[PDB]
């Protein structure tokens, strides 16, 4: 039947809308769910790997799986109970953490696919196009895209570099690795962390991992850093019908910091990414979480120091709680790269209605 | 048969057709010669002919966005499926007939699109462009009480000229130095712009000072405009503050010389983002606030 | 190393069919590749090739038809098109394309071992073949069931000959853990020999007996495994001994 109920700590005042809570420990459940999307879910929950780019990706592999898997019943056709068990999956995603943008276009195109091919057919013919089909178009949308914007990137360096950096993109690592490798230029990367979840880390990890020359700092050791340094690269996660950055954590600050001296900011995107709902600040739907994310004393991650912190449900009066999906302002990065190379992130929609 | 010959034969004439145009011209001139029915032996040399030419070229931009929406034009040209001698007679009409058009654009643009300056709005003026000083001409003889404000154009005194264009009309004029630009924005109404190419950024392709000259319009909120014939949406971003395809060098740091030399190397081209366009005044319809950018995504269709 | 044309004729005529594999795109058309009539690149158009996302689908490496619009049969400036090619020809043309590919596999590994040029044995194979039988596979696959094809000319290579009939020509593996406890077992054994062969034998231990099966097409070594199983057990339940089979 499920669990709800009992959650964590204080719930302050302020910023009071949005999923945050749950199952962490498991305790009795519904009996004929396949395991591999709890199993999922369990792993997005406690991630500190994933950053817009893989998720949706991973999405896609565990459909594909579970098609794969899927045995037609005996006695029902195709999809009469199989909408259903998709909407129990859907509800413990939400449960376990929120369904983004990507996802939710996802979720469309599983709709779409199941209205294309209704009611009237076997299972080892249908199922066998159907999974080829879908593989050819995350082949498409998703790979091919990447590759161009990497493409595209390769020509923006002209001569001479020296770039700040932040966030767990994907393709911003693919794209850092691509300069350092197989174009041999003059690449400096200056990385910055943040302390939610650890991207600026991985980061710098990988680039060791090819060699890089690699400076390192934070959201706030910045004002010493600019004393020559031109290019600054962020990685959003999606952008709605307004064109404001709709991303996550720690981004905002930096591109003001950017602007303010002198050289401009560039930010990287997907055509399949962009959003009809309709929203202008962080307080209206965010990727709200357990303040656990804020209890371990610098340096890693697993210490535990029994130093001065470490109460919660006990400290009388003390509203402590963090955010971790951003809105930021709309004129300040100026260079977008989708699937059509350059563009003004005026354009908004200009591939919504293009579908 | 060469397009570098056509382009070489207007020079001292000119100040009519818009240089889009008669490059274009050049371009279908050489075309209707070598058989446009085959695409194989003609859309490579076509495209060959234009890496040449930008190879050839001194300090021309707009060149290539011609070439790249004649491509476009041609590409429109054959889908309707029909036949390869019809289409390509077609094709062999619309070079004089763009030709043609350009002159009808010019004339919407003077008669409709000339309702900025009417209640005696003094205008502050840099970048010589055809479409200005035509729109201007033209509202001379309707006695509006305009009056003009020039900012002095020093890449070898294109000012001279500019002022001497304003004298065969009969208009009180002023001579304005762009140090003292903080100095007057005060009487002046707003701030009027001609260019080399409008970018997929938004932003201006321009000339000698016009970045500082934004900043200071955005400074004083009074609105900073451009002014031209639609047709430079060349296939270029500048992605930076101090970065374009850039003619000569992008500010030369000389070394410890003697008498006077290495000095005028001053930036001849400069741009400003696009956060400045009030309005663009364009033939296609006056549409500006994101136009530029959705014209490019119609045209590549992305 | 991959050169020259497939068939006789080098550049394509009006209406004839080819097949491409793009590599890169989004310019003018697509100046790539073919793997019908020869691997010199020619050019395709931005126009034909929109019939019904389109940037997407074709890009890098994946099969798709094209039919030859015009042909300069002078210098080499080629005409392509997607669009033109109807649903039921293209089934034919990826047929031909195929057959072309097997074709093309079949004079390769010969290229390789007599250490000899590609192109000499295209045009000492594509002249009682290509021209008087059909197409060059099937023609090969008539010499493979009775040799009528090859002695049109004389063989300047029989060794590569041989090579290749021999890659016509699956082994699976079979193990009969013999213990016989029998009176007379030699002769058991030479008959036993004498029956399985009419069949690759090979003999490490005494009582183990390695054989390892010929089969046609795959699925027909049941067949013939099982059949010498039976006539293994046969041979020794008349004199008296057992055999034992995993």
């Amino acid at each position: 039947p499920g669990i709800s109920s009992v959650i964590p700590t204080v719930l302050e005042q302020s910023f009071d809308n949005s999923s945050l809570i749950s199952v962490k420990e498991l305790l009795l459940n519904k009996d004929l769910i396949h395991p591999s999307i709890l199993l999922l879910t369990s792993h997005l929950a406690h991630y500190k790997i994933v950053g817009s780019i893989p998720r949706c990706i991973a999405m896609l592999e565990v459909f594909q799986i579970v098609i794969k898997d899927y045995q037609t019943p005996k006695g029902t056709t195709l999809s009469r109970n199989l909408t259903s068990y998709l909407s129990h999956q859907i509800d413990l995603l939400k449960k376990a953490r929120p369904l983004s943008v990507t996802m939710g276009n996802a979720i469309r195109w599983l709709k779409q696919e199941i209205s294309l091919i209704d009611p009237s057919t076997p299972d080892k013919a249908a199922k066998k196009d159907l999974c080829e089909k879908i593989g050819q178009f995350a082949k498409e949308k998703i790979e091919l895209a990447d590759q161009l914007i990497i493409d595209n990137a390769s020509t923006q360096i002209e001569e001479s570099t020296t770039i700040v950096t932040y966030g767990s993109s994907k393709v911003l690592t693919e794209l850092l690795l691509h300069n350092a490798i197989s174009l041999k230029k003059n690449i400096k990367v200056i990385v910055v962390d943040s302390r939610p979840l650890f991207e600026g880390r991985k980061m710098a990890e990988t680039l060791r991992n090819a060699g890089v020359n690699v400076m390192y700092a934070l959201i706030t050791s910045l004002d010493t850093i600019f004393n020559d340094v031109d290019y600054v690269f962020l990685g959003a996660h999606s952008i709605l019908s307004n064109g404001f950055l709709y991303s996550r954590a720690g981004t905002a600050m930096l591109a003001m910091s950017a602007k303010r001296r002198n050289i401009p900011v560039l930010v990287c995107c997907e055509s399949l990414k962009f959003s009809q709902r309709v929203q202008l600040d962080s307080v209206t739907f965010n990727e709200l979480a357990d303040p656990n994310d804020l209890v371990n004393i610098d340096y890693e991650n697993p210490v535990e120091r029994r130093g001065n912190k470490g109460a919660l449900l006990n400290q009388f009066i003390k509203e402590r709680k963090f955010e971790k999906k951003k809105l930021a302002m709309e004129n300040k990065p100026k260079g977008n790269k989708i699937g059509g190379k350059k563009g003004s992130e005026g354009e908004s929609k200009d591939a919504s209605n293009e579908e | 048969f060469n397009i570098t010959e056509t382009y070489l034969r207007f020079l001292e004439e000119d100040t009519e057709m818009t240089m889009p145009i008669a490059a274009i011209e050049a371009l279908v001139t050489l075309l209707r010669i070598k058989t446009p029915e085959t695409a194989a032996e003609m859309i490579n040399t076509i495209k060959s002919s234009t890496e040449e030419l930008i190879k050839s070229i001194p300090n021309s931009v707009s060149l290539r966005a011609g070439c790249d929406i004649f491509m476009r034009f041609v590409l429109r040209n054959l889908h309707l499926y029909g036949d390869w001698e019809n289409c390509k007679q077609h094709l062999i009409e619309n070079g004089q007939l763009f030709v043609s058009r350009a002159k009808k654009s010019r004339n919407k643009i003077a008669e409709i699109g000339v309702d900025f300056i009417a209640d005696d709005d003094i205008i502050l003026v840099h970048g010589y462009s055809r479409a200005v000083f035509s729109l201007l001409n033209h509202a001379a003889n309707k006695f509006i009480r305009f009056r003009c404000v020039v900012t002095e154009s020093r890449p070898s005194k294109q000012g001279n000229q500019l002022y001497t264009l304003l004298e065969q009309k009969g208009i009180p004029v002023t001579l304005i130095v762009d140090s003292a630009v903080g100095a007057v924005i005060d009487k002046v109404d707003k701030v009027f712009v001609g260019a080399e190419g409008v970018a997929e950024s938004g932003g201006i392709i321009n000339l000698v000072g016009t970045y500082s000259v934004g900043v200071l319009a955005h400074n004083a909120r009074k609105p900073f405009y451009v002014v031209t014939e639609s047709h430079k949406f060349v296939r270029m971003f500048p992605l930076s503050s101090d970065d374009l395809p850039m003619a000569g060098p992008p500010l030369d740091f000389t070394r410890r010389t003697d008498d006077l030399e290495d000095a005028l190397r001053g930036p001849t081209i400069d741009y400003t983002a696009q956060e400045y366009i009030t309005a663009l005044i364009t033939d296609l319809g006056v549409l500006t606030p994101s136009a530029v950018s959705e014209e490019l995504i119609k045209m590549w269709y992305d | 190393t991959s050169h020259c044309r497939f068939y006789e004729n080098k550049y394509p005529e009006i209406d004839d069919i080819v097949m491409v594999n793009v590599q890169q795109i989004a310019e003018m058309g697509a100046y790539v590749k073919l793997l019908e009539y020869d691997n010199i690149e020619g050019m395709i158009l931005l126009s034909e090739l929109s019939r019904r996302s389109i940037q997407k689908l074709i890009r890098v490496g994946k099969n798709d038809v094209a039919v030859v619009l015009r042909v300069d049969k002078e210098k080499g400036y080629i005409d392509l098109s997607k669009r033109r090619v109807s649903s039921e020809d293209i089934i034919k043309c990826e047929e031909k394309y195929q057959k072309s590919k097997t074709v093309h596999s079949i004079l390769r590994y010969c290229a390789e071992k007599f250490q000899i040029p590609l192109e000499e044995l295209y045009k000492t194979i594509a002249w009682p073949l290509s021209r008087k039988f059909g197409h060059a596979y099937e023609a090969f696959k008539l010499s493979i069931i009775d040799e009528t094809v090859w002695e049109g000319i004389e063989p300047p290579s029989k060794d590569v000959l041989d090579e290749l009939k021999n890659y016509i020509s699956v082994k699976i593996r079979a193990d009969v853990e013999v213990s016989c406890f029998s009176y007379e077992g030699i002769d058991a054994i030479k008959d036993a020999l004498k029956s399985a062969e009419d069949v690759k034998v090979k003999l490490v231990a005494a009582p183990l007996y390695v054989l390892t099966t010929q089969a046609l097409d795959k699925q027909k070594g049941i067949e013939q495994l099982e059949s010498a199983i039976e006539k293994i057990t046969e041979v020794i339940t008349k004199y008296g001994g057992v055999c034992n089979i995993t």
